[PDB]
């Protein structure tokens, strides 16, 4: 029998963020 | 020379290390690009590439960073953005 | 008026960067929102991951993928846009 | 060595790791590392093997039973399986 | 995005179908693991088992494929390896 | 007949650059 494999490299969780300097 | 952390996704030790590194940077350099270069290079060495640093008095930003590798804070009147991406 | 200070990017992308930034300044007043618009647009158009800085007073040291970097002014406002990751 | 997924005998699992350790010592290039491992397993355990070496990829493959391994060696991920 | 064929041992029609199928996959998924699953499954139905697909930005490979059943190409920044064995 | 394939992803070259805003 043949088996299916679904593997991938480790995922580095990413975050997006806003920054604004004060007046 | 008062450190004020506005926003952070980073470990306390790293955060404290970021402030210390920036304190050294301001003591050594006066040009903002040089201050940023010092901090970036230092964090690339200590905590692996790839870091990016923004230093200035007037800017807004939208960046993407790896989890637990972001800090945005002031040292006195100067704003410093430091994060890892790539 | 667009003034390119430094650039490592294709001419099509550069022009697209300026247009995209031109739209952003017309729509938003806060620099962070201007940067958000430009970043999001380039993430969709030219794949993740892009980063954008918008302001009048800052210095920077960043690392970018080759042919994916631009630094320019739109009037008195400086815009840094680059891809890393 | 960190085994992420495996449907393979323990002896072969150990042999794949050993072969990969040798590969890393000889080569620095992912293309060369994969080539060494594939050829080695083709010689030892008959064709047909396939090998993927890298840090960023996703995959969907079909393998013969008891002939599949996916693991890390340090910072490098290695996919090895038999099909055909 | 833009399709760039680096290496191919495959018919012109099949090559294009691989690109089309991969184009659909990117529109459907963002995860490399899911994108590869779609492409493999699609080619298993259309052109019979057994196909294998690798999707990512950084990997090296050494594989064996049936003649006239191999393609290696980019869609934007993403590399796609597709072959039958 | 079966054929062997030896392909790998392009290396993504990284570059570092300094930027400084103009004096106001």
């Amino acid at each position: 029998f043949m088996q299916h494999a679904n593997v991938a490299t480790d995922q580095v969780v990413m975050k997006s963020v806003e920054c604004q300097t004060e007046p | 020379r008062k450190a004020v952390i506005k926003n952070a996704d980073m470990s306390d030790d790293m955060q404290q290390d970021a402030i210390d590194c920036a304190t050294q940077a301001l003591e050594k350099y006066n040009i903002e690009k040089d201050i940023a270069a010092y901090i970036k290079k230092e964090f690339d060495k200590k905590y692996n590439p790839t870091w990016h640093c923004i230093v200035g008095r007037n800017f807004g930003s939208y960046v993407t960073h790896e989890t637990k590798h972001f800090i945005y804070f002031y040292l006195g009147q100067v704003a410093i953005l430091l994060f890892k991406s790539g």
